[PDB]
């Protein structure tokens, strides 16, 4: 508690800054209120990073390639430019699917124009139509191409747009161009953007013309699920054993068809506000799809989530809905009596990128634990909206946090753990404080749904009670 | 469903019949599947020798590339220098991905910082985010000097480094006095290698170039060594005890050895170890200069033959038995100090195991893959155990080294089924192993996936990787291993030999079947 | 038939269709085999809880022993002298066998002889044995002392070593000044490692008895180490190693090291290093004597706290983090000697690794076997990983032995599943593992059978066997490694951790069924 | 080479001996002379070995339990006594075998009696029956029990005669007690002799009465092969190649019922004459089955070997043993043009145990090889009778070879290769020699026959021409 005490805190961390940084800085720092819900008014967010200060954002190649595209497991997604962006995100994200990689599905590939110095100089386009004709000789059963432009691709003017048209047209293949050039935008955020610009100019309409497919009132799609060690398959069950039909998943385990086939469902579900709100609403505007936020991390938010669903369709679905509530009730509460005990009263610290940072808090609560401080890479002020009644009254806010202000942070508040990405865990390890990967997983998980729970309980009582923590003090010292 | 006594993560979890019987939902109704029976026939397809004429024939698509890009290199090389932040001028995401990369192999903590230019420096340039970028940097993380190299975004909008570094410094964004080398790390040119010669260089450059009036070769005594892009810690460690077994005085010129193995010990440690910035002042001063990967470290050689003066021995990277020897001896010539008896005594040792192993190791055929002089060192020391490389790949070759390996091979019986192959990936690899299959993989841990497309052919087709390079993600501390000098051959031939030994254990396995050759004694 | 450019061995050369055919004649023409369908059940019984209460219902029949007898640990006690030969009183078919079992765990000579009493020695004594051996060993292989142990045949007749060697010096068989140590080693009582024990107290009182007039406790600053059976050089090595970077004088009683890694540099060197007769005269001087593993050093801490009067320390074996810290503290108070940054350093370093792989390794259940003193160790160790020891089984241990590992197992949640076995064999534990299954176990070589049995129960029943013990035949120069003090802990982890990583990489290798699970990055 | 040169070694290396020793050593070391027949009067085998010199010789029950008894596969060998022997044997010895290990078959496993103080001081008999009938218990499929006596059996006044004989009559099984007490005889050899006895004894003539089994003139037995590798695997598809019918094989990869039915055979082939000489002889004298001696050791004596067997049958077996050369000549040809040239000249020395310092010559000198000197553990003089002649004028021979000896004659003749088991190994490779096991086939095999002459030539050639041995020496020394 002790609001004074943290805003001096932020005073106190701020004061190493040059001038122009720290008054910029402050902007990103912010006493929480819960009564407070515009929270523009209290905190900034979605701007530039400061120069030089080690931010932990990525880049909108990232959040365009890395996140939205390539899941989408039976497209073969290209990096165009130098070999160094595709390399560095081949298989770092966890992003589970079905398929027998390098026939018919391509997720954990690395597919690249590998550009030299005459690709910068005299451009690129013809390296990439030949690339394009090596891709489908290579790989004929790959469903579809993208084109993930990195940075020269933007700086030395070529026009990936039509090549990709003429190619496209040539080969009756679908092409997607995509300009995610890493300099454009701040973080990972117009990254999502970009890419959910090219999902709906080059895939979604595809099939508009296109009648063919059977329908059902409890047809739904999942948007913005990327099912990271499966998470997305964890939610799926349980949303098929409340009787609706999972028509589409965006897009983890996603496929090109998939995408093709979301205009004809009934509802969508966004898991990620931030990443896929863009096509979401286009979906409505277009289509009149309603659309609607759930969240299905711990036993409380998906039972809010699981009846708020079934809310919108029949009794049928509603009486389904209660039936999965109470089969899985002594699963969650089997794993509650176990590990609420060993976790009680803990506090937590967490720094993700856009929608986690609150969606694991009532997870988090579920186990009798405390979130102290959260904060966000890359959200907007509608994700703070959003935070803000969810976290408690003068806990801390960071947004773009700087390595040296969430170390600082950290020594100060003293958490029981922290969660966030691989660039922080082993500071944080190395300062005896407990660290699960929040991005990752830490190569655990599932932690979606019912069966996801347990998961995260066993995992986060693990790293919490490991007795390694106790042991950083040499007896002689 | 879970069980709280025996929770399952994804795998098993996902085996569970109520799983299965989902996705096989999801892919009858939703996902317009290809029939299994064409998957599997494009498969085999694949691991055709037509297939692999095919792959060979690409001009503009790589798959699976065995190299990264130079500011890699360059932020490695910059970590080896005390209290050093390394900078990169350009985008953020870049920048993210290094430390990444870094965090995952070495499990460690990566500094480096951006100035985080965007689109209003594509078109105004980033002199700006350079000025307040080292200010930041300067004044949040306190470094003692600041290196600075370039991503792609800054290379093609042409950013004068040298220009905004010193209008930084006459404006007092930094002290004058404040040491800020910096390099041109294009990404489109090279590899990671390659950055790290062109961050050294630079680093060497800047701080003696216009130095050297007062300076006399041999007048401190020691031996300047460079080890370039290494990412064994034990490597640095067995070429430092090995200098101060022979009573050698020596510069390792970046060393990072300290700031990627700091202790766990309640704090965090930013900075440690590393080469200081009196030792890189004095260099010119040494007896000579000594590379230990010269086939990326050409810039670097230019700049110490031209300027240092320094007669560079021409030297092979300290690998296996006869390079091993021939490090030593030429370090004996240029100091006048002989080779000690525990040195002798290691070398027979390593002799020893040589003999102990030969029966098993003797005619095995290896595909291997890595950076070039990691690469033509185990082709060395494979056919000084008797092994036979097959297909030699290191995409970030060239025609000279590539020749420099054939002699290599030609020199050797046991080379006469190799291959060598410069600007090829690992897809390009895939398809050899399955046409002309050898016994193992030695590659990063990017040959994992060759190895699960080779088991899916058949069991009977299968090419186990042995992880020995870089980078290393699916192992666990691999990175405090040692490859160079006797120790490093050391561990090579025990890996090996005991891959080999594993092997055939797997496969004699069986009761009543294959397992009469399940021998005790090996 | 065989291909000339293809030759095979045994396996897979026996997997022919001639061969099969011709081996299935063999079977049903001449074999009299039982019916297949019968061996499955008769295997799937053997799998079973009732099968588990019938074999721990033994009482005279033992199957798979983890142990050997004692004369082996006085021969392993006696090499680590200096220019001593290992001489067994008895019959010379033990001495064959005791070399060859060193031979395929060092890979290295190991020399002792026998004065080859027959059955004339059997109503006779072996006093001529003793003489003329005594002389022709002397002779031969000129060393400067003759340890000498006794096989059972010796032990049965009541051969008093004592008098027979008196009586080789009073006749002129040996000079009478020529160290001539003896211990009876019975093999039908206790192990290898009471007869090192037995060993190392007859070579440290026919040194130091008869002089402890002028012996002054302390006198020589030093501390003295006894090892114990000890099969691993990376231990003796890293205790020199560490109590030389403590400036902490220091006297290793019976060293190995040397004379079990001479180099291969075109000599055999039939002695190297070993402790010599000086350190042992000296040894009562030291400040106090270290035993490093005292569960078999009972017979030498008595003659040591009773003759020498040093007041050995109360401390477990140096293995793992705690009992590392508690012997560098002892020792520090013994020295008076401050514990250095290095091993600060390198203690930090250990917890780094295990605060990394902690995830991988929470939970995990092993069986495990072997010496009381390396299996105490090894439970504590793993109950600092947060690792769950279920079967632990010492063939060699005893009661009080087992009361202690069950106080270690209690002070910790993590030992909650795990029972400590004494007197059971490895068919007993082949039980254990199928009714209640481990992830893994950690033995020596003897457990490769283990885990082809439940592998040929099924893939999901297998047990992978983590080779770390004595003796491994299987696998190539593994006794080089190091299981004592930080560094051994480091090599244990990252040996467990990365078993783990495999198993999981296995398991998820298959595509399109568990390959989602196939990550890049763990 | 050069006769006087060589006893004059054989004086140096004498020289060191005490007076006794050097007089007792002096008869077991001869310069070779082909025309010699009578081994007697130049070298003596088969005496105790000199007490301190570190001879290579086991004891009785190696010969017993480790060569003769334990590769039976379908018995279960019970060792006797304390725990070394048992344990230091247990599966040291690659007798290959098929069959499902610990369920109907038991090589490579070690029972034990595990004697402790008790046992010794008031006797074992009772134990033995306890454990008897626990053997009964835990492994019912076991075929029979052997009881191998190691020293302290002997030694004390266990009688497991009667043991056996009642137990056996008690539970319808086949208890065979071996007294192969280590103490017993000088060296393996009277191992052979005792395990011998007790298979005649006990085994041999259970179906003396039982004329079921039906009975071809082509009929065959295949005696003192181990299966080493699989050597006698690699014989016996040769002999049923040329159209007979192995119907046993001793011991190797054996059963009790093959070597039950053994008496009904018509030819007995004897691969080791000095492990089974004892039983073929009394087969003869009172079963009226002959036995001879062949060499499947390299194609020469292969070729011979297969010819001389055929003459002892009907003419079909001679035509089709002339179809089994015509078939095989190709592929030793082949390896004899692709190995000879890699090894012609060589020179070898030789030190094993009963029958392989003879037996391996004939494929040496195929691969164009000289053997310059050769020897036995435990040898007798009818095995040096047939060696004088196998081998050449002025070579060195010798009996019990001490270390000290045989290192100071390698020393001087200086070999290119050298043939031996593991405890000389590890020396000679520290020599800078190179070193093949001649007993375990260095965990490589089979050698004997057709197929195992091109493993013989592929491991002889990829030791001796390894590049290791040129490195030895530093470059700076
Ligand atoms: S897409 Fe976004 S950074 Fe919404 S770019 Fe990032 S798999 Fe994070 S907080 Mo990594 S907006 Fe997903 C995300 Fe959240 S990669 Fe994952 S964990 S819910
Ligand atoms: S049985 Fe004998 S010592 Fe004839 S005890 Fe020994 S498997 Fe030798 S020379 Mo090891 S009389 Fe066999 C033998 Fe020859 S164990 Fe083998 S190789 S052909
Ligand atoms: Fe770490
Ligand atoms: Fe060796």
């Amino acid at each position: 508690m002790s609001r004074e005490e943290v805003e001096s805190l932020i005073q106190e961390v701020l004061e190493v800054y040059p001038e122009k940084a720290r008054k910029d800085r402050n902007k990103h720092l912010a006493v929480n209120d819960p009564a407070v819900t515009q929270s523009k008014k209290c905190i900034i967010s979605n701007k530039k990073s400061q120069p030089g200060l080690m931010t932990i954002r990525g880049c909108a190649y990232a959040g365009s390639k890395g996140v939205v595209w390539g899941p989408i497991k039976d497209m073969i997604h290209i990096s165009h430019g130098p070999v160094g962006c595709g390399q560095y995100s081949r298989a770092g994200r966890r992003n589970y699917y079905i398929g027998t990689t390098g026939v018919n599905a391509f997720v954990t590939m690395n597919f690249t124009s590998d550009f030299q110095e005459k690709d910068i100089v005299f451009g690129g386009d013809k390296k990439l139509a030949k690339l394009i004709d090596e891709v489908e000789t290579l790989f004929p059963l790959n469903k579809g191409i993208s084109v993930q432009s990195e940075c020269p691709i933007g700086l030395i003017g070529d026009d990936i747009e039509s090549v990709s048209k003429v190619k496209g047209a040539e080969l009756s293949k679908t092409i997607v161009p995509v300009r995610c050039e890493g300099f454009r935008g701040v973080s990972q955020s117009l990254g999502h953007h970009i890419a959910n610009d090219a999902v709906r100019d080059w895939v979604l309409g595809k099939r508009d013309e296109d009648t063919t497919f059977a329908s059902t009132p409890y047809d739904v799609a999942i948007i913005g699920d990327y099912n990271i060690g499966g998470d997305a398959w964890s939610s799926r069950i349980l949303l098929e054993e409340m009787g609706l039909r999972c028509v589409a998943q965006w897009s983890g385990d996603g496929s090109i068809s998939e995408i093709e086939l979301t205009p004809k469902v009934k509802l969508n579900l966004v898991h990620c506000y931030r990443s896929m709100n863009y096509i979401s609403r286009h979906m409505e505007e277009k289509y009149g799809i309603p659309w609607m936020e759930y969240n299905f991390f711990g036993p409380t938010k998906t039972i809010e989530s699981l009846r708020a669903i079934a809310a919108k369709f029949d009794e049928s679905i509603q009486k389904k809905c209660e039936e999965v509530i109470a089969k899985y009730k002594p699963e969650w509460e089997a794993v509650v009596a176990k590990y609420r005990p060993r976790l009680e009263g803990k506090r937590v610290m967490l720094y993700i990128g856009g929608l986690r940072p609150r969606h694991v808090i009532g997870a988090y609560e579920d186990l009798g634990m405390e979130v102290v401080g959260t904060g966000y890479e890359f959200a907007h002020n509608d994700d703070y909206d959003r935070t803000m009644k969810e976290m408690g009254d003068s806990t801390l806010l960071y947004d773009d946090v700087t390595g040296y202000e969430f170390e600082e942070f950290v020594k100060r508040i003293k958490p029981d753990l922290i969660g966030s990405g691989i660039k922080e865990k082993f500071i944080f390890q190395k300062m005896g404080i407990p660290f699960r990967e929040m991005h990752s997983w830490d190569y655990s998980g599932p932690y979606h749904g019912f069966d996801g729970f347990a998961i995260f309980a066993r995992d986060m009582d693990m790293t919490l009670n490991n007795p390694c923590w106790k042991k950083l003090q040499a007896p002689w010292e | 469903s879970q069980q709280v006594d025996k929770i399952k993560a994804s795998y098993p979890l996902f085996l569970d019949q109520d799983y299965k019987d989902m996705l096989a939902k999801k892919r009858d109704g939703f996902e317009e599947k290809y029939p299994q029976d064409k998957i599997d026939e494009v498969f085999q397809w694949t691991t055709t020798k037509e297939y692999q004429e095919l792959n060979f024939q690409r001009e503009a698509l790589t798959v699976n590339p065995a190299k990264a890009c130079q500011p890699l290199g360059a932020v490695l090389c910059a970590l080896g220098f005390e209290k050093t932040m390394p900078y990169v001028h350009g985008s953020q995401g870049c920048v993210a991905y290094f430390r990444s990369y870094f965090n995952r192999h070495f499990r460690e903590p990566v500094s480096c910082v951006s100035d985080s230019m965007t689109e209003d420096a594509a078109v105004f340039g980033g002199q700006q985010n350079m000025k307040d970028g080292l200010q930041n940097c300067k004044a949040t993380y306190k470094p003692d000097m600041i290196a600075v190299s370039t991503t792609c975004m800054a290379e093609v909008i042409g950013d004068d480094l040298n220009a905004f570094i010193n209008n930084s410094k006459k404006e007092g964004f930094i002290p004058d006095e404040f040491p800020v080398p910096f390099a041109h790390t294009p990404s489109f040119v090279g590899s990671h290698v390659t950055g790290w010669d062109n961050m050294f260089e630079g680093i060497a450059r800047y701080f003696t170039l216009k130095s050297m009036d007062d300076k006399v070769v041999g007048s401190n005594k020691k031996i300047n060594i460079v080890p370039g892009f290494e990412t064994y810690l034990g490597n640095f460690r067995v070429i430092k005890r090995m200098l101060s077994e022979m009573g050698v005085g020596y510069s390792l010129l970046s060393d990072p050895e300290e700031v990627l193995d700091t202790p766990a010990d309640g704090q965090f440690r930013m900075y440690a170890g590393g080469t200081t910035q009196e030792e890189m002042k004095d260099a010119p001063n040494a007896l000579n200069t000594v590379l230990l990967q010269p086939w990326h470290l050409e810039k670097t050689k230019k700049f110490v033959e031209g300027t240092w003066k320094h007669e560079v021995p021409k030297l092979n990277i300290p690998m296996g038995l006869d390079w091993t020897d021939e490090f030593l001896m030429k370090v004996s010539e240029i100091s006048g100090q002989p080779i000690p008896a525990s040195l002798t005594k290691e070398r027979g040792r390593l002799v020893d195991m040589m003999t102990d192993s030969h029966t098993w190791l003797h005619g095995k055929r290896f595909a291997l893959w890595g950076d070039p002089d990691f690469v033509m060192g185990l082709v060395k020391f494979l056919l000084e155990l008797g092994c036979e490389p097959v297909h030699i790949l290191c995409h970030n070759g060239n025609k000279r080294w590539k020749k420099a390996v054939d002699a290599i091979l030609a020199a050797s019986p046991y080379g006469k089924n190799a291959t060598v192959y410069i600007g090829k990936d690992l897809w390009h690899l895939r398809s050899l192993v399955f046409t002309d299959k050898p016994d193992f993989m030695i590659g990063n841990s990017y040959g994992k996936f060759i190895q699960r497309d080779t088991l899916h052919k058949g069991k009977e087709f299968e090419v186990p990787l042995i992880r020995i390079g870089f980078p290393i993600f699916d192992r666990h501390h691999l990175h405090r291993s040692t490859t160079l000098g006797y120790e490093g051959a050391m561990q090579i031939l025990t890996t090996l030999v005991n891959s080999i030994l594993e092997r055939l254990d797997e496969e004699t396995r069986g009761m009543q079947a294959t397992d009469y050759n399940h021998d005790l004694v090996r």
